[PDB]
This record gives structure tokens, C-alpha cells and sequence, in this order.
């Protein structure tokens, strides 16, 4: 449960 | 404190452990739309920061404080509750800005500031805007704001629109149908299929999508951070009546958000809309339990009710119906545990 | 008050058992056909060890292992599960008409009460790298319910470690950390935190698979005998190693995997997560050196892997390694609870 | 966190 | 008290002219058919600029340019060379039966005594990146022997610079410096010299060719007019630039090449070392940033290239570049006399 | 002013020490595992020659050899280095917490002052063909600081000569020079310089490696004992040879390599650059004859290799050889300072 | 310390 | 020329 989603 | 009264300790521990990692800071900082826009908003409105006192709520690595320093700020109080505060302290010293930026570790609801400030800067937006319940810490920080003070961002708009995504809907049962077999290694699993379906439908879907799945102009619910009180976010009722622009099966509602930095020189917008370049917030979709057929020109009316919980998130209740036919559907979702579907 | 709560922070246990309450996570483990099939193979082909016996299933999840014990002829099976999955397990017991033989006991194995001693304990306590989750201590703790000369499935666990070369993986992780090398990220000097960034990223065990050609020496084995070990033996695990290098080049770190053996009366069945075997949901685990060691074929690489159990249900690991011929040493720390799922 | 890694 | 010796350390001049004393180095330059053929083209196609004229050949080497001037009908050619190659040039003049037209005068052009003023000066004073060797100053110094109506071949020089992206080249150079990152090289900690090593390697200009698709913007041009310039104009060369980025990505450095034009009475002939043209022994030159700058298409990359002549017959180069939209700035130094021949 | 400046032209010295000021040149040497590993083994395996001893390190570069002497237990190490690498060595001594035991003395060993005599001298004074760089003389010069008991690491050096056949290497010289043998290079007759181009190529020693099967006779050895030799012994080095040919063929020149021996109290360790051993950054060196000499198996190839020190920190090489059975003679003059690096 | 003109073929 | 030859 990542508060801020992983991004690229 | 206000924070501990509205938050389970177990939720808060995990929350701030997540933000103690430099790799998570890096994930946000590398978001060019996010980092660049905040920089533009602050630098292009330099008169709002020149010789001013600034409060940075949840500074993380402190990047926004440095932007406020680039804009000529006189003194910046940067509050951060995770262990990332010590890393921000290291960057303040190595950038020769100890005279201008003071890092205060702890929660903004619990630390003491020496003086009131002219403007508050922060990035309290979670996915679907409201997740993490940090907008309440951002509004709570107004107890340190001068009466004539300003907020950066100044307002936040959440947008709701109905969408059609047949494959997304059918994907839920394809996964749950794993349980619908009478002899999985000799065991009958079919009795848990319904529970698997319910489990998936409680999850908001975090990813992006082609704007052609949208079926109506979004409905906008605005939060004015200068006017709002943190009690306004405990229960967020969003009525909607969509004028359908396309005919088809509505499978749920899509969510995104914008914020505006209303400066003295100009207003800068940070958008996570699907029509804009992708950000680390992506977008969010909540499925109906059953789809609703709507003709173009029909109205799909209902309410989206977000009820804050002590896990730093919201329980989402969605009710919708097609007025012309009375066809009705709903769903109830847990925003704290979404499904990150992006690939 | 119990053995579990004294060695576990509440916040860790809350999220640990929440994770296992989701049916999707059961599906994830169950669909691992190597894992599920080998377990059924060990139990059914050693049916004499179960016929008319009393059984304990530690952490039964959906109860799949209890059904296998029932298929093999067990008289009664006590199935202990601490997460909310215990409710779904009971639903399956009833739908499969096995109420007369599988009794679900909700709770932690360190806290529940059993009506009788058992002849054999079954469980899947292996986390990635074997020791993660610290469930092996619960598995051993359950021996208090085991009759003298009672058996355990699995009976023993073998941890394997071997040095590897993988310049791509090293550069992939180093490139990430070098984000904090930037002296002017949007005008801000981040370099002060590069050291901390490198530390954080290289504390992350890399969980994925790899071709066996990257191994530079025959593996060393560390065996845990579950019939004999006490749970206190897992609080501080010291694994010495002395590798005889088979090829020359850079040693970027150590790779880890494990096998468990089900030593039954009919036959011994092995469940292996080695890179020479078909892939399982445990994959393999590699630990990266911040600076690789150069070694020639024929050199010996000696050192120690020290695993200190923490109260977040995992281990803090220190790996010290040196090339004996040259005195080139490497000291590293892994946070086994913060893995990088690279696959 | 994530105790057991995703698979297939 | 020669102009040459005042600006040149003896140790630099000794090795400089020792290099040019080797016939193998003449062959290397002469076999550059683009270089040699273009020079002959410029001279023969502007033959009226040479017919019955007095010519000075500065740094004639083996004398090929003097033979071209004689082919075009020059009445007298004074061929000046400071290396021992002058004696080989005399041999060729005699074996080619041109003792009556080509007069080799050994020595430095700043120190020899010519019998008369000349109508045109021919030379190949270009080093890599044009300015290396500081031979342009000897070329300009030679104008003391030029008639007021005189011409210069080459007549002008254009330096081009453009930003590039080349991740492979960056990692290649950074991988070399990382040797000094080792904390236990044969038991010795080298890491304290990491910084010095990175500085040394990245001070080296990279001399090789590359595909034009790595360039991220149209080149900026800096022109030296040899007819008008004076020696002192080359002691401090300041080249400002402002690129309009055509592609998004990482700017790893600046690429350099040069053109010279022979502006004759009949036609202008160009000798280009651009990467869009056939390769020459000058190749192209690239200066690497220790940390690349990120820029989006449409951004502006502004800054300055400053060349300070040194007494070792080369320049100390400082490059400052800035992505205007974000304030991301990169400062670099390069020792033009310590190049990395990568080809 | 000093012994060094008396035998070295300023321009040669400036270039020489600038080269050694680059970390990349130190790295090039340090990454030679045969070189670095053998020095470490020679020192650590003779720890009793270093335990609680006073050490002088001549040309320490980054200081790696001083750190091995420290690992071996030396009490005090004086590390002398003339290039700007000395400042980097001082950083590593500080960062390795050895400032109590290692003292970096910037300057030429012929010009610095040491506070006391030492028990052992360590150095890597070997250039290609052993003698290039004329650093052996600085190594021998340093014996003024050595106690009567003193030892030296390396203790002795052997240079080996052997005749080789390599038709392709020989013919390659004329292929390159024949560039000049054309009557109209863009209208210019270059042929008058062909002879000069040939001479230029033949004056170059060839630095690279080769298959040992090109060697035509057992090598001859010339030994320098560093404990006994004096500086003046290296100004004129005469190496007589009389090879008993093992194979019949054309002899195109002489091949050179060298070994050094660390003769310690516990054991003798050898560092060899022979073509029978793993390659090092010294490679091997070959000097061609102007004209090849035919020799049958059993014939004797006799002559002299004379190395004359020059003020460019190298040697002028004169090689004279004849096949005794036939009287056919050949020679060559080579400039050791400007070799051709042919390895690819 | 380098050559003024790069090697070329 | 380089006193110590390039080596890999
Ligand atoms: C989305 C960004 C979150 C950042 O703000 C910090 N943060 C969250 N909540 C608080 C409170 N109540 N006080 C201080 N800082 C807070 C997060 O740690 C993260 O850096
Ligand atoms: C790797 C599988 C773990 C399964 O066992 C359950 N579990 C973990 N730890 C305990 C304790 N102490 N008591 C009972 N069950 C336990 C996990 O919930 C999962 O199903
Ligand atoms: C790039 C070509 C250089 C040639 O010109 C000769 N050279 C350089 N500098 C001088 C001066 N000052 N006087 C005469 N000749 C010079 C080089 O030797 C080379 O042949
Ligand atoms: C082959 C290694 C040479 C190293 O020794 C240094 N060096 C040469 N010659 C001297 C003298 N006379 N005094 C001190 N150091 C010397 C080279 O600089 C290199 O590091």
C-alpha cells in the first residue's frame, strides 16, 4: 500500500 | 494532538516509515510535472515570497523550501514528521541556507513555531486528492497563517466522470474465478468465489486510461484551502448529474484532480487529468458492482460520499442511477488499499 | 504477553496479518504449482505418516495443507491461522464436508489452546531467503504440542549462498542511487546525501531470478533441523563461508536460496527454490556489495553472514567477505524487510 | 513490505 | 624574447616539435584525403590567387602545401617549419626539381627572417577543437610578412558546438573513475581520491566521432576571421551559447567541431570536420559534464564556453551550462592538452 | 645541482613526471594484478624483513607499496615521490589512518633529505626492457640512506635476450614506409624520403607480446645485483651474446624481457615478464635487425647489445650480430625512448 | 601527455 | 610517449 504510487 | 486523535498508531507508523526512504522522495522529485510546476508557481510569483516568512508543511527532502529560497524568502520553517527531516537538515547545511531555512522535525499538529507566516507551501495531495488525509494537516497549519496570508496551492479540484471499460470490469471475475473450481488439488474452492469478487470490487484501480472511455464532462468539487476548515474533509459529499455524451454501459467513475497556485502575479495549474501528461498520482477508477446502460443525452445522477477513517484514508460510497430508466447501481470501496494496475 | 507479541511490534503484526487476510494473496501462493504440488506430493506419498494421526497445521491460510493431510487419512487436523483467512478456511471445511476431521483454531500458534498433543506438524513457514517473516520461530514454538518422536513437515531447511557477478544489476542499483549525486537538481545540490542514498539502495535484497552462470563458486550450505532446533536458535544466525573461486572476475555480492526436505516414512521429498530449479514465488535473493571484490580462479573468499532478528518480523543482515590472497574486504548491511522486487 | 513476492 | 618563447614553456615546445619530426606523423596527416584533397582543391581552383605571387607556408611539414602553391604557378614560396621535418622538405624540393621556387626556411615563424613580404599565406594551423596547439597565433603572427592586399588560406574558421546525449560515453568515463571508489583495494582504502579521479577523467576532452542523432539542438557558431584577428584575440576566447532544445532527455555534454573556408578570388572552398561530413583525423571533440542536465524539448540551455590559453600550447576550458526553465546548472573544467582518443 | 638534474634534460623530466601525476596512470599500473599481487606477496610473505623496520619507498606513486610495508608491520616508512601524485599519496595515508607510520616526502630521491637511515628499500624502478626511464639509477642512488645491514626489494634484476623470427613484423616495416615510394602523391614525388621512413621505423623498439615459438635459441641473461651495483654501472651496459640456434630460419632481431627477485629472509619471490608467463603492462620488447640473418640449427649467433644511457631518461641501443659459420653480419641502432606500441 | 594530431586511418 | 604502456 504505497501512499504515492511508483512512477517513471 | 489533532493528528493522533484521528489516526491509528499502526497506520501512522507505516505511513511515515514509507516517507523515510530517499527512494520515495526520489520517486516524487523525478515527477517533472509535479516538481517543475511547483517551481514555476513559486518562482513566477516571486513577489509572494520576496522577504516573506514561509511555512512548508511536510517538506520531505525540503525541495519546496529551496524553491521558496530561490524566490527570495526571508525565513522558511520546514516541518516534516518522518525521519526524512534529518536528510533535509543535511541539504540545508550543504546548500548554505541555514540562515534562511530551519527544519523542524515532527508533525505540524504538534510542533511549535516561533512566529506567524505570510504564506504556506505544501504538497498534501494523495491519489484521488484526499488519500493520506494530509489536506487536513495543510488546513490545520493555517493556525500559523497571518490573516492576510496565502496558500500554495490555493484551491484543489477533484473531477469525477463516468467511464466504460468492459475489459476492466470482466477482469475482476476472471481473477475471482480461480476459486470457482471443484477440485483444486482435490479441494472444492467454489464457496469462496463470491468473497473474492467482493474483495476485488472494494479496491479502487490506480492507473491511467485513454480519454475515449470517458462518457460525460467531469463534475468538479472544489476545496478552497484559504476558506476551508479541516472539519470540511471528514465527510465529503459530492453530488453528480452527468449529461451523457456517449451511449454505452457505464462501469464506474473515474477520478483525477487539479490544484491552483493563485499568486499575485499569475495562477499556475498542476493537473493530473487524463488529458495531461501522466504524473505519479496517475488516475483512480471505482467500479460499480453492476454496469448501467445509458443513452447519450440521458442523465446519470447520484452521490459520491467519502467518509474519513482513522487509517489516514476514506471509505468511498458511490450510488448512481440512470434517471430516464431508473436503473440503479452502487459500490463501496476502501481507498487505503487500491490496486495498482499500471503496466 | 505471549512469545509472539514480545518479539513483534504491534504495527508490524497488524500489517503482516492484514496482508494474509486477502484472498488474492492466497491465490498468489496457491497458484505456485511447484509449491502447492510438492507439498501435496510430500503428504500423499508419505500417507503412512498421516493415516489415523493427529495433525497440527501452523498458519494454514486457506487450509490447503489441512485438506492434503485429510486426503492422506488424518484422523483430526488442528488448523491454526492468525489472520482473518481463518474464516474462509472454515467456509471451505464445511463446503468440502470435512467438519469431522479439520478443526480451524483462529489465533496465533503461540496463544491458542489445543485439546491434545499431535503426531505431526505441517506448515509453510518459509519466507524469501527462508528466514524472513520469522515464522520459523512460530513453527518451532508449536513443537510444544508435538508428541515425543513426532515428525515435522518440512523436517529440515537448507540455506545456500554463493558469490555472483552481475555488472548490470550493480549498475542498475548504482544509477538509481546516483540521483542524489546531482549538484543542481532544479538548482539544488543533493550530493550531500549520495552516501545515504547508496546505503539505502544497497541495503535492499534483490528478489528475482538469474541464470546460474553468474555464480562464481560452489554454494555453501547452512542447515536448520526443525526436529531439533529451538526457536531461540533463530534470534542470531551466524553463517560462515569459505568459497573456492571457480572463475576470475568481480564478485558483486552473494546469492541466496533454500531447500526444505519432507523426511517421511515412505520417502523424502524436496522442495527447492534454487536457480537450477523451476521458479517459485520465493524466487532467489541476492545481496549487493557497494564495491565489488576482484578475485582470481583458485582464490578463497571467506567471511560470515550474520542475521540478527528484529521486532519487525524480519532480520538485519551483515555480510563481511574478504579475498584471502589480497586482503580485499567488503562489509555490507541488508534490511531484509525492504526488498527490491526486480523480476 | 509485502511478505510473499508476487508470482505469475 | 620571441613571441613564441614568451607564450610557450620550453618543455612543451621540445616535445611538440619532436612529435612533428617523425615521418610517420606526416603520413598520418597526408593520408587524410579529405584534408589533403580539399587543400589542393582550394589552391588549384583559386590558381589566379597564386600565379606569379609570393607565398608563405607556415608550418609546412614535408611541404605538400608549398608544392600545391607551385602547381598553381607561384613565383616564390617560402616554406617555414620549426621541426626537423624541414630537412625532409628540402629533400623533396630538390628531388621534385623545384629548388627555384620553393625555399625552405627552418625555424619558428616568430623567429625566422623572410627576405620579402608575401601576397598570400597558406597554412594548416588547426588543432582538434580548432584551437589546440595555439598554432593559430603563429598563423596570425605571420601577417607581419603579409602585404596590405594580401589573403590568407584558410581565411576564416567556424567553431560549432551543440549539446549531446550519450549515456554510454558517460558511464564509460565514470566507470574508469570508480576504480578510486574502492574501500579495500588489496586492503587499501582508495575512496578518499574518488573526487580527484572523477575530476581528472572528466577534464579529458573525448576525441572521436559520433552519430548526429545524439545532438539535441542546432549548433551555435563562433567565427574567427584570420584576415582581421590579432594574436591577442586568442588568449581569451569567450563563446556564449543559447540552445533551443529540439529533444527531451539528458544533456551529457557539448560536442565541438570546426569548419575553415578558403575565400579565394575564384571560389570559396570549405574544409569541414562536422559529424555530418566524411571523417577527418581531427574527428570531433566532446566535453563531458560530471552530472548531466535534464531538459525538455523547447527549453533553452544557455551558458558560456571560456578558453584561456596556457603556456603549454593549449587552453584551459571552462564550460558553464544552465537549463533556464529549471535553474539546473553545470560547471566543468577541461584540460584540452590531455584528450581521450576513444576511436 | 643534483645527481638527477646532472643526467636529465629538463624537458624530458617535466614530461616524465607530468605523466606520473595522472591517477589514470597509477590505475593502469595498480590494475596489473601480476605486478601488484606479486609485490604484496613478496612483502607480506617476508614480514620479518619489515616487522618494526624503517622503510624507504622510492617512487611510491599513490603509496601502494608503503601500505603493503605497513600491512607487513613496518614501524616507519618514508615514501618519496617526485610527481604531483605525492599529494594524493598524502591523502590516502591520512584516510587510512597511517600518518603515524608513513611519511610522504615530495621530491626526487636524489634531492630530498631523510631524517635517518633505513633497514630496507622498496621500489618499482623497472621500465620496459627493464632499463627504460633510468629509474634503476635512482633506486641505486637511494642506497646512501641504507644501513650496512640493508636489504632491497627487488634485490636483483635479470634481463633476457633471445633471437626471434617474425617475417610479418619485418615486412610490415616496409609496407608502412612504402607510402613514400610513389611518384605522384597529389602531384608530388615522395620517393626520395622512403629510405628515411624505413630508418625511422627500424629505430623503434616494438613493445608487444608474442608466441614463444618464434624464439630461435635459449635466452642469454644479464643480471643487475641492486645490493652491489653502482649508478655508474648503468651508463654503459654491454650484453655479449652467443646463441646456439635451436631452429633453422631467418633471424629478424632480438627479443627482450626481464625478471626481478625479492630475496627475503623467509623466501625469494619472483616477478617475471617473460613470454612464458601471464602478460604484464611491461609486455616484452623486440629490436629488429636492419637485415635478417639466416642461421641453421646448430649454428651460433654471436654479437653484442650495447645500451648507452642518454639524458632523455632512456638508452641508445646498438645491436651487432653475425652468424659465425657464415660471417653474414647485421646491426641496428634503436631509440628506446620512442618505441612502437604494437599490441592490439 | 598527448599527440597534437590524433591517429587516423 | 608513455613510460608505462597502456594495459588492460
Ligand atoms: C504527500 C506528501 C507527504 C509528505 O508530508 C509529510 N507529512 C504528512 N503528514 C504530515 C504531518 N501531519 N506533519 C508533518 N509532515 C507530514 C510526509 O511525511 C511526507 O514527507
Ligand atoms: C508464509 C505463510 C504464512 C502463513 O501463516 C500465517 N501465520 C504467520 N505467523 C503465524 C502465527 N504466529 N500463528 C499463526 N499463523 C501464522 C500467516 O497469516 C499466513 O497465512
Ligand atoms: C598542425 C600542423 C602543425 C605544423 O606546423 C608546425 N609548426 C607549429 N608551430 C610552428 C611555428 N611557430 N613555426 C613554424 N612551424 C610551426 C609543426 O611543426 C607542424 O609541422
Ligand atoms: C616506474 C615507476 C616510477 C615511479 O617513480 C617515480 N620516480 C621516478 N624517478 C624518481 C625520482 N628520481 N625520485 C622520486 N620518484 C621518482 C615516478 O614519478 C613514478 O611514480
Amino acid at each position: 500500500a504505497a501512499p504515492r504510487p511508483p512512477f517513471s | 494532538s489533532v493528528f493522533s486523535e484521528r489516526t491509528e498508531e499502526s497506520s501512522a507508523v507505516q505511513y511515515f516509515q514509507f516517507y523515510g526512504y530517499l527512494s520515495q522522495q526520489q520517486n516524487m522529485m523525478q515527477d517533472y510535472v509535479r516538481t517543475g510546476t511547483y517551481q514555476r508557481a513559486i518562482l513566477q510569483n516571486h513577489t509572494d515570497f520576496k522577504d516573506k516568512i514561509v511555512l512548508d508543511v511536510g517538506c520531505g527532502s525540503g525541495i519546496l523550501s529551496f524553491f521558496a529560497a530561490q524566490a527570495g524568502a526571508r525565513k522558511i520553517y520546514a516541518v516534516e514528521a518522518s525521519t526524512m527531516a534529518q536528510h533535509a537538515e543535511v541539504l540545508v547545511k550543504s546548500n548554505n541556507l541555514t540562515d534562511r531555512i530551519v527544519v523542524i522535525p515532527g508533525k505540524v499538529e504538534e510542533v511549535s513555531l516561533p512566529e506567524q507566516v505570510d504564506i504556506i507551501i505544501s504538497e498534501p495531495m494523495g491519489y484521488m486528492l484526499f488519500n493520506e488525509r494530509m489536506l487536513e494537516s495543510y488546513l490545520h497549519a493555517k493556525k500559523y497563517l497571518k490573516p492576510s496570508g496565502n496558500m500554495f496551492p490555493t484551491i484543489g479540484d477533484v473531477h469525477l466522470a463516468p467511464f466504460t471499460d468492459e475489459q476492466l470490469y470482466m477482469e475482476q471475475f476472471t481473477k475471482a474465478n480461480f476459486w470457482y473450481q471443484p477440485s483444486f488439488h482435490g479441494v472444492d474452492l467454489s464457496a469462496l468465489r463470491g468473497a473474492a469478487v467482493d474483495e476485488y470490487f472494494r479496491q479502487p484501480v490506480v492507473d491511467t486510461f485513454d480519454i475515449r472511455i470517458l462518457m460525460a464532462k467531469s463534475v468538479k468539487y472544489t476545496v478552497n484551502f484559504l476558506e476551508a476548515k479541516e472539519g470540511d474533509l471528514h465527510r465529503i459529499e459530492i453530488p453528480f448529474k452527468f449529461h451523457m455524451l456517449h451511449s454505452g454501459l457505464v462501469h464506474g467513475l473515474a477520478f483525477w484532480f487539479d490544484v491552483a497556485f493563485i499568486g499575485s502575479i499569475m495562477t499556475v495549474w498542476l493537473s493530473t487529468a487524463p488529458t495531461e501528461p501522466l504524473t505519479h498520482w496517475y488516475q483512480v477508477r471505482c467500479l460499480f458492482q453492476s454496469p448501467l446502460f445509458a443513452k447519450a443525452g440521458d442523465t446519470l445522477s447520484g452521490t459520491c460520499l467519502l467518509i474519513a477513517n482513522k487509517r489516514q484514508s476514506y471509505d468511498i460510497s458511490i450510488v448512481a442511477q440512470v434517471d430516464q430508466t431508473g436503473s440503479k447501481s452502487s459500490n463501496l470501496l476502501d481507498l487505503k488499499n487500491p490496486f495498482f494496475r499500471y503496466t
